[PDB]
């Protein structure tokens, strides 16, 4: 796991400096020492002389040079994988939704957006046995629409004490686009304690595109959209969770791309386009991957949560 | 702030 | 090959002073002889007398004065090019991937961009005979995107020990834009041990979107983007490597040019602007180049990496 | 710093 | 042509002084005439009593009063004008390259500024019939774009013996902005010798963005562009050669103005501005001339160098 | 320095 913060007290750092880097946002090593020297400057009491020795003491504590292929190829093969409650969609994804990395899922209202999300926010809890990554999950919702009794529904299917499930499942509401970036502040310190598996951020650009109005707030909207971008793929570093977050889509009247621009299209690193199938079937697409090929996957919304085509 | 069950840590789902 | 700085003892420099000259970055004569006198002179156990020695002495060691164009065409014309793994893109660049120069791949997402520089990491390790680099690869990776799956899908087109062409690859995770400059220095000392034949920065500028917000940090993002760019092209010319960097875009609203400014425009000798075709193909086109025509051409996306439109 | 491995100097990849 | 040092022993100087002087840079008469009595100061061997004496001497070498305008009217009637290859661009010119001057081409990238410079160190040997200078050319270049082989493709155009051509041509890459000025001393030692009629230092300020920084080292910077522009300046009065800068651009973000600010605008008498037409059209432009109306004439790179819009 | 080949004077561009 991350290594608390703390441990810098032992290599020579004031316990009060300590105290002024966790009112900034850090709370383990890895934070402090992927932090620039810009940001722990923009620091109250903190000054070069310090942010130097702050970020030199890190650096010890924790690997930033060069390794080979094979050391990464290693370490990496055994990454998490998690399930996403269909046999047909984890065929798609190799393995299912990959943790330490941002995923994005966008689509046309309907689509199934949420309700991945709720499947995956249970399956996160099962044991890597059955393909899970056996920790809690934080449930960041911008828009309302964060049901319990979809995973109570979802807990059922993989016969898991509902009760329990739900205690697995910080959930909180963001209500704009300040707000939605103070909770990933705080869920820093949460994860800290326990051991989260999963970030859901649903929607990531919902409250973009109201707080931002036209084009006169454009650039100021896209700025502020990366820093959050930016401060999920630390997350993804610190805690190696899986972020998943939603995104809606725009029509091009010149038939759907999704928005958020530029900024968040290279941010991620996963894209699932879903479309609307027949019925209740669904069919989601890899849009980018760094890995997985172009290719389409037939999933389906079940009383029971995301499930293969019961047809 | 943080709920006083949010604090809690990890609970492995029992079965049913 | 280039010669290491150990050379400068036996010419009249104190031991002691190579030892305060290899910890300010420089590692071979070329580096202290190319290095100006402003920058040795802010090392701190150097002064104007010393820096005056070290650049005069160094100075005799490689040549820095006129010659001819034909001198110079002859040395050229044994330059290597290393393949793309595509011969319709080959075909374009009149060879490969020049070494000793900044190559720059920029465009939208899912370009293939991350995808070229796998191909190329495992290319640059062919036999010059097959048209690589005989060399090692050095992968610093901005993004979290370095899938070594992907190298061994391209080890087992050209029948290379997949096992072994992992062992060639150094790879280095950038956390910040700091950062991404310190494994530069770090990258200058390895290069004098083995032999690498390919350097690769991506994302290049993914860190300056971020760590530089607004337009009041504009200035200090492209002078501190200006000194990696820098930086890179030393490293081209003190081992004749190739520098392969791939740069992210943003829409102009007044439809998509490629992010920092004129001072990564001016730096990089070659533009490959990639879009995006049908289905698994792209559109490659010489953006800009010193010697190529300005052309297009068509390769694609496959799961043996990097090749011609299997179509 | 450098890896046990990253300092070994270039290998010919072998064929298979 | 210019008379050599060697003349002032004939006139009572010691030839020690001589040889005290072509250290120091000095190789002609009028490098000695055109001098400060400061510059002959700051001479080691040499005191004030000699320096009035070498000043007084050479004075009477070469013509250092006034003239006419009719006079001067003639002697300028008869001064070389190079062709840039191109027919629509040379009417913008009023000829072509003035020779005895400092001209100055500045762009975005891909706007044919190293293009030109490779035209004109081809068209610089032409006989002065053809519109050329009869002379070699001196390629002092700062980026490592010199590409031997678009002088092959130029000469082929204008039939001569692309092997002979490129003997004629005196390459150098200067790695800092020291080693650029360096490279101006041992060119004022070879123009005596030979016979060049056109020096090309492209770019002339790309190594002045990075070698000094911010702010803090603005004034040092300019200082230092201006000591190089005023020996160029020199060259160009010493062996009457053409002296054709290029120079890169930024952003102003209160849409691109060149950048060396006030010192390279002053310095240079002829400012060619170059845009992106369509296709491989280009756009030039005089920025500022003396004697040349404001006004644009429109060009293109075509496989044989610069030359009119093949349309 | 000065290339054995740098220091050789003009020469008139042959035609071909
Ligand atoms: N319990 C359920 N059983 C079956 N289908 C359901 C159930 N709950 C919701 N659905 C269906 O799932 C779809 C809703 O998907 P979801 O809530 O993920 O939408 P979304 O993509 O987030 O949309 P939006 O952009 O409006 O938020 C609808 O077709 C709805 O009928
Ligand atoms: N093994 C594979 N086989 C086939 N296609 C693949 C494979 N892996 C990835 N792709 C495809 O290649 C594209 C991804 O390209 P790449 O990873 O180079 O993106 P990129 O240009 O770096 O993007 P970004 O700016 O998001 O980082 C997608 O279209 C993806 O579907
Ligand atoms: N042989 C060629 N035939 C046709 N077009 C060419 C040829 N070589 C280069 N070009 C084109 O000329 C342009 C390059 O111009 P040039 O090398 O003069 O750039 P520049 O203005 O010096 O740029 P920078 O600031 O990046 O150095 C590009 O559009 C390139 O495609
Ligand atoms: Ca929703
Ligand atoms: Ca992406
Ligand atoms: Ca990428
Ligand atoms: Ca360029
Ligand atoms: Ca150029
Ligand atoms: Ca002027």
């Amino acid at each position: 796991g991350p290594q608390p913060i703390s441990r810098l007290e032992q290599c020579g750092i004031n316990a009060n400096d300590v105290k002024k880097l966790e009112e900034a946002g850090f709370h383990t090593v890895e934070a402090v020492a992927y932090a620039p020297k810009k940001e722990l400057i923009n620091i109250k009491g903190i000054s070069e002389a310090k942010a130097d020795k702050i970020l030199a003491e890190a650096a010890k504590l924790v690997p930033m040079g060069f390794t080979t292929a094979t050391e990464f190829h290693q370490r990496r093969s055994e990454i998490i994988q998690i399930t996403t409650g269909s046999k047909e969609l984890d065929k798609l994804l190799q393995g299912g939704i990959e943790t330490g990395s941002i995923t994005e899922m966008f689509g046309e209202f309907r689509t199934g957006k949420t309700q991945i999300c709720h499947t995956l926010a249970v399956t996160c809890q099962l044991p890597i046995d059955r393909g899970g990554g056996e920790g809690k999950a934080m449930y960041i919702d911008t828009e309302g629409t964060f049901r319990p009794e979809r995973l109570l529904a979802v807990a059922e299917r993989y016969g898991l004490s509902g009760s329990d499930v739900l205690d697995n499942v910080a959930y909180a509401r963001a209500f704009n686009t300040d707000h939605q970036t103070q909770l990933l502040y705080q869920a820093s310190a949460m994860m800290v304690e326990s051991r989260y598996a999963l970030l859901i951020v649903d929607s990531a650009t919902a409250l973009y595109r109201t707080d931002y109005s036209g084009r006169g707030e454009l650039s100021a909207r896209q700025m502020h959209l990366a820093r959050f971008l930016r401060m999920l793929l630390r997350l993804a570093d610190e805690f190696g969770v899986a972020v998943v977050i939603t995104n809606q889509v725009v029509a091009q009247v010149d038939p759907k791309k999704p928005i958020g621009g530029n900024i968040i299209a290279h941010a991620s690193t996963t894209r699932l386009y879903l479309r609307k199938g027949r019925g209740e079937t669904r069919i989601c697409k890899i849009y980018d991957s760094p890995c997985l090929p172009e290719a389409e996957a037939m999933f389906a919304i079940n009383a029971d949560g995301v499930g293969d085509a019961k047809d | 702030f943080v709920s006083p069950a949010a604090q809690k840590a990890f609970q492995p789902p029992r079965s049913c």
